[PDB]
RNA sequence: CGCCGCAGGUGCAGAUCUUGGUGGUAGUAGCAAAUAUUCAAACGAGAACUUUGAAGGCCGAAGUGGAGAAGGGUUCCAUGU
């Protein structure tokens, strides 16, 4: 089925590892696209607006180690663009990330 | 499509600076067709248009 | 107009043909001796492959600090680089180039670029501002691009 | 300046009225040799007189 | 897709009645028409007539408008079209044996009923007016009947007007320069399928190459001068004005912003005039104007000496043969021309009826 | 609004307000253009309007 | 329809003023319509209006 | 233009020669002073750079703020390309 929804938790800080100050941030919402990528399948990634918010919660260099994030594929809704399907990709507030795996989210 | 015109012009009518005028995402086209201080005002009053609050600079901490 | 190499059977062949193109004139004429007797479909989907730096043109007379990649071993060659705007300004050519053929009848799923040449077009001017008071060229080097595809299969 | 003599006002409007594009129909004249205004000038290339 | 058109019979019978007003409005112009008339007079009392009898029909569904889709405009020798003097400018005074050219407009739910006339004033019982005027109405008529015969879907519409080129040369004239003739659809004068007249290679290129569909309304309209066919301004002010609702922009005047206002409730769509309203109005065009919120309907003329004629009516498209709502009263029997006609596809058609 | 010769004064364009247009004005302004034209704001008295004197010239 | 300086000479010097005066009135209002786009037949008169008035001047002087 | 005479501002590879044009260098040096951008949408053929909104930042009142003198002279302001 092309219109899933799934949980995921990205770990922001093996993937931002290296990366200097003044690119951490802008280095972690391309790593966020990356992974929708390949989890997804779809090249257009659209990150919500209140994700980027929380990427950048504690500034540029101070990202979060572990985000959470729910992945939606859908449908273009735009028949002149090249991709048929989408991903958008929400945030999610926990409170903890221990014991949290890839679950799935109905309808 | 570009509203820097009607953001000087409401920074004008409302007394305050650009940084303080929000104009409405959502209504971009009827924004962009008040090209006089008049339609910003009516603009204003209809609530297309709002002055934000300065940003808090407290003295709790201070005090 | 008087192209050069006129196509030995001028009915199954359409012309194409821009001047003063604003792209370089060295990594044009390396994209166009990629995309020398192609296929029209075989070309159109390498050089949409060139901007998206899937497949490269190998820099083979106007190397001179050309870096190596990997894509350049499916030429004979090891210097190769990714022209976005010269493949973009073929594309365009080769979309005017099948047009004229449909225009003239002849089907435009055997096309195959029998000529293509990229020759200078003359310089426009502008100014660079130097160390010690001193005025130099920022010159361009456009360039007119020429094409004839012709009906084989 | 804000502060002019009305002479050199009087000179910055003549330049202001000299400053401005051939007509088009000039170009349809019989033996027109004119192609464009060679006198233009702009304000930051080059400086006027005064 | 959610427009109307004549698929209804209610529409069908509106059409008809307020042809019938049209030309009992046109009726009584002509038979008032004397000597020692002012245009202007004429004019405000024939728009008067107009008011009060759209006023009184169709007094069962008021929430919609019925009124003036055209201003009277009477044009005298002179004057090609949209005419309407002001209180302020000056008069016209009829005399003896001029011709005249009136043109009206009612409408009903936005669809209009559209008619012109050009008729001799004053002229004698049983009497015939010859001259150089009096073939140029004559070849306009049969324009009119032309226009009447050919109406049907299936036809070009270039072959509309080489028929009125092919006629006009036939009798020395020329249709005026630049005409056209419109599709009429609800609360539209300038549909976008229009008729050309006397085209040159300018037009030409800007008119569309269309084929007329059925079930529609048509306002075919013909100009013929038996002059050069030059149209050009000498100075008269412009009073026809039609709002554009295509386009939009912010006043800066409250007089023209009150002027705007009245037009979008009285004559929100259609062409009105300046008399409805005018020391104010007067300020509050140009500058709507300017901003091209109205479209000028710009009064033309001709060279002195010159005579042109109006014909033009609406006519239904129904596969069953087309039908007449509006007309013209026109009489041959007085009128003769000193030049025939000898084509054998124009003399058939006049012959011929749907 | 008035385009007015660069050598007349507020006194020579008062006059010459009443005598061409046989009204009655309250005030002159005048500027310089940047392009070199006097430009002389007239006001009107009170019992004369500018709306239906700008008819009569006719620029409305 | 013109002002010839052949027949003008004949008339007084209170005449040639009123003239003169008519032709002045006729100019101010073709600047007007100048202006005021007006068209190109008031356009082309303002040349002939202000060649009017030089010539009642020419004869006056 | 040939032949008979006549008269020269009469023959170029140079002169760090004069003027104009063009190469290799070379798709090379380079586009590294003053911390920094990101998400979404709109217009649009086309958006890292335009506009709006949301964030994160900087100037930190001896300002990257608000106004003037000199100087500039229409750069001011709308619309359009
Ligand atoms: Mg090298
Ligand atoms: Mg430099
Ligand atoms: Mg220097
Ligand atoms: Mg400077
Ligand atoms: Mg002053
Ligand atoms: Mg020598
Ligand atoms: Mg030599
Ligand atoms: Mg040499
Ligand atoms: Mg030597
Ligand atoms: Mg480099
Ligand atoms: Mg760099
Ligand atoms: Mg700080
Ligand atoms: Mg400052
Ligand atoms: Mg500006």
């Amino acid at each position: 089925n092309e219109v899933v929804t799934r949980e995921y938790t990205i770990n922001i800080h093996k993937r931002i590892h290296g990366v200097g100050f003044k690119k951490r941030a802008p280095r972690a919402l391309k790593e966020i696209r990356k992974f929708a990528m390949k989890e997804m399948g779809t090249p257009d990634v659209r990150i919500d607006t209140r994700l980027n918010k929380a990427v950048w919660a504690k500034g540029i260099r101070n990202v979060p180690y572990r985000i959470r994030v729910r992945l939606s594929r859908k449908r273009n809704e735009d028949e002149d663009s090249p991709n048929k399907l989408y991903t958008l990709v929400t945030y999610v507030p926990v409170t903890t990330f221990k014991n949290l795996q890839t679950v799935n989210v109905d309808e | 499509s570009m509203l820097r015109l009607q953001k000087r012009l409401a920074s004008s009518v409302l007394r305050c600076g650009k940084k303080k005028v929000w104009l409405d995402p959502n209504e971009t086209n009827e924004i962009a067709n008040a090209n006089s201080r008049q339609q910003i005002r009516k603009l204003i009053k209809d609530g297309l248009i709002i002055r934000k609050p300065v940003t808090v600079h407290s003295r709790a901490r201070c005090r | 107009v008087r192209y050069s190499l006129d196509p030995e059977n001028p009915t199954k062949s359409c012309k194409s043909r821009g001047s003063n193109l604003r792209v370089h004139f060295k990594n044009t004429r390396e994209t166009a001796q990629a995309i020398k007797g192609m296929h029209i479909r075989k070309a159109t989907k390498y050089l949409k492959d060139v901007t998206l730096q899937k497949q490269c043109v190998p820099f083979r007379r106007y190397n001179g600090g050309v870096g190596r990649c990997a894509q350049a071993k499916q030429w004979g060659w090891t210097q190769g680089r990714w022209p976005k705007k010269s493949a973009e300004f073929l594309l365009h050519m080769l979309k005017n180039a099948e047009s004229n053929a449909e225009l003239k009848g002849l089907d435009v799923d055997s096309l195959v670029i029998e000529h293509i040449q990229v020759n200078k077009a003359p310089k426009m001017r502008r100014r660079t501002y130097r160390a010690h008071g001193r005025i130099n060229p920022y010159m361009s080097s456009p360039c007119h691009i020429e094409m004839i595809l012709t009906e084989k299969e | 300046s804000s502060h002019k003599t009305f002479r050199i006002k009087r000179f910055l409007a003549k330049k202001q009225k000299q400053n401005r594009p051939i007509p088009q129909w000039i170009r349809m004249k019989t033996g027109n040799k004119i192609r464009y205004n060679s006198k233009r000038r702009h304000w930051r290339r080059t400086k006027l007189g005064l | 897709q959610q427009e109307q058109t004549i698929a209804e019979d209610l529409v069908v019978t509106k059409y008809k009645m307020g042809g019938d007003i049209a030309n009992r409005v046109l009726r009584s112009l002509v038979e008032a028409s004397s000597s020692g008339v002012s245009v202007l007079s004429l004019c405000e009392k024939g728009d008067a007539m107009i008011m009060e009898e759209t006023g009184k029909i169709f007094k069962k569904e008021k929430e919609m408008k019925k009124g003036i889709a055209f201003p009277t405009s009477i044009s005298v020798n002179n004057c090609v079209c949209h005419f309407s003097p002001l209180k302020s400018d000056q008069d016209y005074i009829l005399k003896e044996g001029d011709l005249v050219k009136i043109d009206l407009g009612v409408h009903v739910d936005g669809f209009i009923a559209n008619v012109a006339h050009t008729f001799v004033v004053d002229v004698a019982q049983g009497t015939q007016v010859t001259g150089r005027k009096a073939d140029v109405i004559k070849a306009a008529h049969l324009c009119a009947e032309a226009a009447l015969r050919l109406v049907k879907p299936g036809n070009q519409n270039t072959q509309v007007t080489e028929a009125w080129n092919k006629v006009a040369h036939s009798f020395n004239c020329t249709p005026i320069e630049g005409m056209l003739s419109h599709q009429l659809k609800q609360h539209v004068i300038d549909g976008e399928k229009t008729i050309i007249q006397n085209p040159t290679d300018q037009q030409k290129k800007d008119h569309e190459k269309a084929e007329f569909e059925v079930h529609e309304v048509y306002a075919v309209d013909v100009l013929v001068s038996s002059g050069e066919g030059k149209a050009k301004d000498a100075g008269q002010r412009t009073t026809i004005y039609k709002r554009d609702p295509s386009k939009q922009y912010g006043l800066k005047m409250k007089t023209s912003r009150a002027f705007f206002s009245e037009v979008e409730r009285r004559f929100d769509a259609m062409p009105f005039t300046l008399r409805a309203f005018e020391k104010k109005a007067r300020m509050g065009v140009v500058e709507c104007a300017k901003h091209e919120l109205l479209q000028p309907f710009n009064v033309l003329y001709e060279k002195e000496g010159e005579f042109v004629a109006q014909f033009k009516f609406t006519v239904l498209l129904m596969p069953n043969g087309p039908m007449r709502i509006t007309s013209g009263p026109f009489e041959p029997d007085l009128y003769k021309s000193e030049m025939e006609v000898q084509d054998a596809e124009l003399k058939a058609l006049l012959q011929s009826s749907a | 609004v008035f385009i007015v010769d660069v050598k007349a004064n507020k006194h020579q364009i008062k006059q010459a307000v009443k005598k061409l247009y046989d009204i009655d004005v309250a005030k002159v302004n005048t500027l310089i253009r940047p392009d070199g034209e006097k430009k002389a704001y007239v006001r009107l008295a009170p019992d004369y309007d500018a709306l239906d004197v700008a008819n009569k010239i006719g620029i409305i | 329809a013109k002002i010839k300086a052949r027949d003008l000479r004949g008339k007084k010097k209170e005449e040639l003023l009123k003239q003169l005066d008519d032709l002045k009135v006729e100019l101010s209002q073709l600047r007007v319509a100048k202006v005021t786009g007006g068209a190109a037949s008031k356009l082309s008169k303002i040349r002939v209006v202000r060649k009017s008035i030089a010539r009642v001047l020419t004869v006056i002087n």
